[PDB]
């Protein structure tokens, strides 16, 4: 019944800056007077989501000082005080005075991280093991990159890869606020074996001159 | 130390019903004022509240879901079960189990969550390759290895290093899925190059859905 | 926090244990003195008012303990002039919760607008309360958007905030949430704002500094101090419905509560650095001015004595001349019915002196004075007497069974021919002071005449002597004193005893034969799923 | 002149109306201002006493209308201090002569001498009082050779002179001379000077001035050229004896005799400073502070209530509140039993406001203050008002049937929903001051429905409307009234009483008037005014007989009724009364 709706849909700040989430209802979370049950939740990346603040301005024990919680009837706001490299994730919206309990879509914290970083690359050949299977995966691997904006090239003997990799990257580093990503190019054994140049390019902002990483088919 | 788990299968085919099983321990719900609750989020999505159970057993449900969902208990066990009926794709999600001890708020003891994907699609187990530098790409004082799971279809896959031991510079990243419609993802590590003869370096996967435990060795390609 | 309730306004108050009565207000009225207020024990009344609007902004609860009309615990009626053009336009209830007890009638205020807008249901608790809003502002203003048509004034901060509270089954009905984990505890009247006694918004009965109890703190509690009836030193006493260590305002403690003014059968003393009632025993203090002196009477007569009834102080002297006992025909002051003079068998204490010069010839006894206790002597007659009993030959004993204490002056017996007893008698036990060269004994009847006679002390009579013949006009008693009666046994064996003084014993000091029965009186003295 | 009793010594004047009494007065005190005293109305007593010798030279009368002991008008005891050598050895009584009524005793003067000595049978008139002396002294000097065996001491002019004072049989008693034309008035106590009332030592009855008289001069005299008593000019009240012009100091009047305080059932009243004890007319003033500001009480409640029974005052104002009708259970006064309400139907005069707000719901009228009559309004209430009606939805009527001035205030009348009758009242009779923006009187029950439904006037109301219904509750009467109430005639031209009018009200024709059958039977109260006369006729008078024994300035006047019914002169030297105008017919 009660939609929850969520302001910033994505934020993004430097660490020791402050930051500000607003939870509006469609209806008023007053159960009885003194009685607004609105929380706000943290879920890290891979985690199960903390209870932050409940009552709309109690902080829960444990939480940190600079996490605030203003708002009545049908808009609430929560507050950090000095962003740190912890706070990375995302903040849910709760409410707890009607039935059909409900969260907010959810509100994506980023962190901006104050230097930049540059991407550590790394290129893996196929196992023999795989190649008996049949198939060959080569595996480039940039690592702890700040600007999360990367970008990868496949060439195989000069030769610009199209539609033959998938990327995956991981989420904001709670610690060094810093990205990975890992590109997969997927070859057939025979085409693996049919050329013997494999290199991926890395354009990157921390990057003065685009890294490439390379290897040749028989090389141990 | 209050502790939950959420238990239940990994792959559900649609229409079918799916039966979670939260166990706990360091409270009783025998207690005045102690209920279990449920909520499942949808990968990549938002949060969305299911099932309280209380230790009245009075029961409240999520409206657009109260026809499919019954939520059980039994504090000789120290567990609650939610069954869920009609099983539809979207209902593909993590479901985690929680505690409400206090009346001031709620959600305050999660579980890690189960993980039920739904599809017709059967279980595979994924083949786990090691990704070892090229001797010749010698990169520096950094070394990369790392291990690919690359066939399984239920999503729920785990890579640790050295049982657990090796926790920093680990990267297990995202399954991407392949058009063959199974995942595949890669799991990676950065080490000081000299102990790489110091220290052994092994990568344990486990697909419990398909119950495919796998312990391999990123050796070098030294020759 | 507290105030009795029915301009200016001592109402800068959070509860009026009592009325809000607001009648016959101008325009101009400071009544921003009651903003703070949020419970009404009584009913709210607001009639032939012109201000425009009644600002109670923070007003949650009514309780209607007493109600207007028999059925209403708002009553708001006739707030308007007609020449005037001044008129009640709004009634700040935004914050309004809970009547507990009582209807609703809002009728004839002519420019009064949007209470028929509001939803009294969601209010009143009776439902079978009758409630009558009609005739009271018609061309009224439509009511705000967000408001959503219940409002108690035009804008969008005047809405009757109406959330509705679906209580869980085990929560008895009051409820600060939604599920069975958020029960408002017992003692709360309406909901709450937590489960404790504390978070109640209003008390279902008392109200201790802040807690909501069944029962104000107790005066004797089986607080285990003796594992019995003790003063818990933590006593309250009810001012109606709020528990308080010290009537406020100007009240007395009655017993357990509060009250405006002791009842008729008590009086007030000082105890416990607080003014408390008493019950009045034999009968309540009533003074009475004398006579003599700066009085208007120089002796009581047929006209004075009528006003000494139900007298325990003279607050002045007593006189008795033979002008007022036999009558004064250059006064025309009719003689005096000696039964009339019963009327002084109350008097316990004489703030100046007591003379004596006539007395009815059949009374043989100044009996109808046995219950003075204290002859003060502040005021004097003659050459400084305080006492003065004369020519009274008619008189055989002085009958003064309960006199102690003479504060001040002389003492004169003289002539009272047919008067014995009086010889032996210590005064230095009743007159305070040296006894020196202030007493005159004289010419009363010869000590031979009386001991021949037989009028003599009884034999109980200590030294101190005694007021005339038997045991009951002693002054002090040989061994033990019955009451009034000097007593010879005590029965404490074969009755307990203390300061020569012979008393009953508590219940269930089990009689035991030929030994002590009681050691003293009481349950610790005596010599639930017990055996 | 005339002092009072013992008290209420410096006494000097020369009779004392009381009793002397000298007791615990020590030797060294000043006796000489009473040598001047010559009269004793009462008794004397003189007890415990230290002084040697007791002056009273000049006394030579002693009344006894009171006595010591019921038996005795003198009374000399124990005026002795053993331990000391000050007491009492002698009674300085040079020119004492009678003692009317009552005995002596004279016992325990240890040092009093020569009152064995002394023939009290020559002074006591009453033969059977007793007279006892004894014990008074032990060892004494003989009587003077002079005194012959008779003295009040040892000198020689301290004699008792025993009486040579020969009348004739015709003087049947004292006289100043020794023949039958020397006798005192018959007014004379004991002997005399002359032959006058103003010769007399001592009166048998009253003292007017100097002159013994039977009684004092009566307050109404008989005019012979109006034929009635009128006022006597030189009217006198009785202070006991003495017949005065104005009572004594702190004395009222009551009808002919001079009181300390009015009787029970009669009021002081000013009188030109003559202090008059008038009838208080059934009930007595009683003045009784009032409620509401200046007062300790916010409201009449139940503990109030009885403490205005019999007020016909109020002193302040009088505040019926809610609170106090239906209790106060935060004070814990309990609710008022509403038959107390009546307590205030003496209430004639309110000093200050009238404030009504709640009212028992049974009772439809204030009908408890029916014989209110005034209201002051010195103290007001709210925004000025002297009567405030308010809120009193069982009242149909104010019922104030008394009332007929509000001094001063304003007057609101609002919200008495059941209220009728006070439309048509001409409140310009009862406000005292301009009727405009005083009188606030709206939304009471709307005329039109208390007239559609007859709660209006009665018919033999005024104008001036009503507070109710009837007759009774008129504030005016179009034609007469009786009693308080309306009606259409009086009895004049028949009906029983015979009455007049005067000033539109009725008033019974005076007794002694005979009812005419067809006419007038008076024109006005009072025996004059008859148009025929029921018994006799003295004068212009209708009077039931003859004035007999009435007293006029000259004389006591008798009179005669003739053969047609009309009061005649008696014949001047007729003995006492008459039935005829002749010496003849005389008694
Ligand atoms: C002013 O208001 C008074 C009422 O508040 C009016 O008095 C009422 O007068 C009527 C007659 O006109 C009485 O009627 C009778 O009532 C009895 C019932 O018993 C009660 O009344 C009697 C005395 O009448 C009393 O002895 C009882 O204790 C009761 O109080 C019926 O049995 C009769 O049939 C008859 O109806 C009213 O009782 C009486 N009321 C009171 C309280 O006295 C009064 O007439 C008004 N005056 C004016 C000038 O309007
Ligand atoms: C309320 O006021 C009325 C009017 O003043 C009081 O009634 C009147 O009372 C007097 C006596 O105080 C009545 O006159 C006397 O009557 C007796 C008995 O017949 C008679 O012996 C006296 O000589 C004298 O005439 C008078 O008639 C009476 N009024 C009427 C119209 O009859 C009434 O007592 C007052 N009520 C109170 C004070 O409670
Ligand atoms: C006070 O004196 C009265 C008499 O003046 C006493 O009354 C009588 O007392 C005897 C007992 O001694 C009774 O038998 C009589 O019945 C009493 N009354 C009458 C009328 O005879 C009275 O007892 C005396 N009181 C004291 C304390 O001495
Ligand atoms: C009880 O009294 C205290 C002290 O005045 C006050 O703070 C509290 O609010 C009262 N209780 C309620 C329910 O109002
Ligand atoms: C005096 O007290 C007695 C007994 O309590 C009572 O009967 C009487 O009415 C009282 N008198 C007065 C004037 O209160
Ligand atoms: C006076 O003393 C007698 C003694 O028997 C007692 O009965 C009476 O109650 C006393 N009066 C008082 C205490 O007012
Ligand atoms: C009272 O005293 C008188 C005078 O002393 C005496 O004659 C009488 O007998 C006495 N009577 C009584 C009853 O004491
Ligand atoms: C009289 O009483 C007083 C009281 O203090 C006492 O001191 C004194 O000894 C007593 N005298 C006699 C003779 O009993
Ligand atoms: C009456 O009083 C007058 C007052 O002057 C006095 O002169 C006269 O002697 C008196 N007569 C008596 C007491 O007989
Ligand atoms: C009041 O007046 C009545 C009647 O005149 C009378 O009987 C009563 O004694 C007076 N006093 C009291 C206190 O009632
Ligand atoms: C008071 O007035 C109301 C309204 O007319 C009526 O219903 C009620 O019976 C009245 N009460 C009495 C006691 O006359
Ligand atoms: C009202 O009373 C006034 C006297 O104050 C008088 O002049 C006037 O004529 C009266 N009016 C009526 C209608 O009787
Ligand atoms: C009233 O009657 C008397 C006696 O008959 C008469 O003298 C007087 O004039 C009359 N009053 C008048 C006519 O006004
Ligand atoms: C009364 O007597 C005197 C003296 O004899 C005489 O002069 C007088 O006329 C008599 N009275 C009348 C009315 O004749």
């Amino acid at each position: 019944d009660i939609v929850m709706t969520q302001t910033p849909l994505s934020l993004s700040v430097t660490p020791g800056q402050p930051a500000s989430i607003s939870c509006k209802s469609s209806q008023s979370l007053l159960h009885s007077y003194g009685n607004t049950y609105l929380e706000w939740y943290l879920q890290k990346p891979g985690q199960s989501p903390q209870l932050l603040i409940y009552r709309v301005s109690n902080r829960f024990s444990g939480v940190p000082d600079r996490f605030s919680g203003s708002g009545s009837g049908t808009d609430f706001t929560l507050k950090i005080s000095r962003v740190e490299a912890e706070d990375v994730g995302v903040y849910y919206c709760f409410q707890g005075s009607h039935v059909p309990f409900t969260f907010g879509q959810g509100t994506k914290l980023e962190i901006k991280r104050r230097t930049v970083a540059a991407p550590s690359v790394f290129i893996f050949p196929p196992s023999d093991e795989q190649l008996k299977s049949g198939t060959a995966s080569v595996v480039c691997l940039l690592n702890n990159f700040y600007p999360r904006e990367a970008k990868v090239q496949w060439k195989v003997d000069n030769a610009l890869q199209s539609g033959n990799s998938q990327e995956s990257v991981t989420e904001q580093d709670s610690k060094d606020s810093t990205y990975s990503l890992s590109s997969t190019l997927t070859l057939s054994k025979a085409d693996y074996e049919k050329h013997k140049v494999y290199a991926c390019e890395v354009t990157h902002q921390g990057l003065s001159s685009p890294v490439t990483k390379s290897f040749n088919r028989g090389e141990c | 130390q209050v502790t939950l788990r959420e238990s239940g299968p990994a792959l559900v085919k649609p229409t079918q019903t799916l039966t979670l099983t939260c166990t706990f321990s360091g409270f009783s719900l025998s207690t005045y004022g102690m209920g279990v609750g449920w909520i499942r989020q949808p990968p990549g999505k938002a949060l969305e509240w299911l099932a309280n159970i209380w230790w009245n057993d009075d029961k409240y449900y999520s409206s657009s879901l109260k026809t499919r969902l019954t939520i059980s208990k039994d504090t000789s066990k120290n567990q609650v079960v939610l069954t869920m009926t009609n099983m539809d794709p979207v209902d593909t999600a993590t479901y985690y189990c929680v505690q409400i001890a206090n009346p001031y708020w709620y959600f305050d003891v999660w579980g890690q969550g189960t993980t039920v994907t739904v599809s017709s699609a059967s279980t595979k187990g994924p083949s786990v390759f090691p990704l070892a530098p090229s001797s010749k790409s010698t990169s520096g004082g950094t070394a990369a290895l790392g291990c690919l799971v690359k066939d399984y279809f239920p999503e729920p896959v785990t890579v640790s290093w050295n049982s657990g031991a090796l926790t920093s510079g680990v990267h297990t990243f995202p399954a991407v899925l392949q058009s063959s419609g199974l995942y595949s993802l890669s799991s990676v590590v950065t080490v000081p190059s000299s102990s790489l003869g110091t220290q052994t370096y092994i990568c344990n996967v486990n697909h419990k859905p398909s119950n495919t435990k796998v312990d391999k060795k990123v050796e070098p390609k030294s020759c | 926090a507290v105030c009795p309730g029915t301009y200016k306004l001592y109402e800068r108050c959070e509860v009026v244990m009592g009325n809000l009565e607001i009648v016959l207000t101008g325009h101009n009225a400071d009544l921003s003195f009651l903003q703070w207020i949020r419970e009404v024990t009584g009913y709210v009344l607001v009639a032939m008012n012109e201000f425009s609007t009644l600002p109670l902004p923070n007003l949650r609860v009514v309780r209607g303990t007493q109600v207007y009309d028999g059925k209403f615990a708002i009553f708001v009626m006739l707030n308007y002039n007609t020449n005037s053009s001044h008129a009640l336009r709004q009634l700040r209830l935004t914050q309004l919760t809970e009547i507990l007890s009582g209807g609703v009638y809002i009728e004839k205020n002519d420019k009064l607008c949007h209470m028929d807008t509001i939803d009294w249901r969601d209010i009143v608790r009776d439902r079978d309360a009758e409630i009558v809003v009609k005739d009271n502002g018609r061309s009224c203003p439509p009511c705000h958007e967000v408001c959503k048509g219940r409002c108690w004034g035009p804008g969008s901060e005047d809405c009757q905030t109406l959330t509705k509270t679906i209580c869980a089954p085990q929560c008895n009905g009051h409820c600060f949430g939604p599920n069975p984990n958020q029960c408002c505890h017992d003692e709360c009247a309406g909901g709450c704002s937590g489960p404790q006694d504390t978070d109640c918004f209003a008390c279902r009965h008392f109200n201790d500094s802040g807690a909501c109890v069944p029962r104000c703190p107790q005066p004797l509690v089986y607080n285990k101090l003796t594992f019995q009836l003790e003063p818990n030193p933590h006593t309250k006493y009810q001012y109606g419905g709020v528990c308080v260590a010290s009537c406020p305002h100007n009240f007395v403690v009655d017993q357990t509560s509060c009250v405006r003014a002791c009842p008729p059968d008590k009086m007030e003393v000082d105890k416990n650095g607080l003014k408390m009632c008493e019950p009045c025993g034999g009968l309540c203090p009533k003074a009475c001015e004398g006579t003599g002196s700066g009085s208007r009477f120089q002796t009581v007569d047929s006209s004075n004595i009528d006003g000494f009834v139900n007298c325990t102080k003279i607050l002045g002297n007593l006189d008795f001349l033979i002008t007022g006992l036999n009558g004064d025909p250059w006064h025309k002051i009719p003689a005096l019915d000696p039964e009339k003079l019963n009327v002084f068998r109350t008097v316990r204490e004489i703030t100046g002196y007591l003379n004596i010069q006539s007395w009815p010839p059949h009374m043989h006894n100044f009996s109808v004075f046995s219950n003075l206790t204290t002859i003060g002597g502040r005021s004097l007659y003659n050459r400084g007497f305080s006492l003065l009993i004369m020519k009274n030959l008619n008189v055989t004993s002085l009958g003064f069974r309960s006199l102690k204490e003479i504060s001040a002056g002389r003492i004169y017996i003289s002539a009272n021919r047919q008067l014995c007893y009086h010889h032996s008698l210590n005064w230095t036990k009743v007159l305070r002071g040296p006894t020196e060269e202030r007493l005159d004994i004289k010419h009363n009847r010869p000590r031979r005449d009386c001991v021949a006679e037989g009028k003599v002390c009884d034999p109980l009579c200590s030294s101190g002597g005694c007021w005339g013949p038997g045991p009951g006009q002693c002054l002090s008693c040989r061994n033990y004193s019955r009451g009034g009666v000097c007593v010879t046994h005590c029965n404490f064996l074969n009755e307990f005893a203390h300061e020569a003084e012979c008393f009953s014993c508590h219940p269930e000091c089990q009689p035991m034969e030929g030994t002590a029965t009681c050691n003293g009186s009481g349950s610790d003295t005596c010599a639930k799923y017990p055996d």
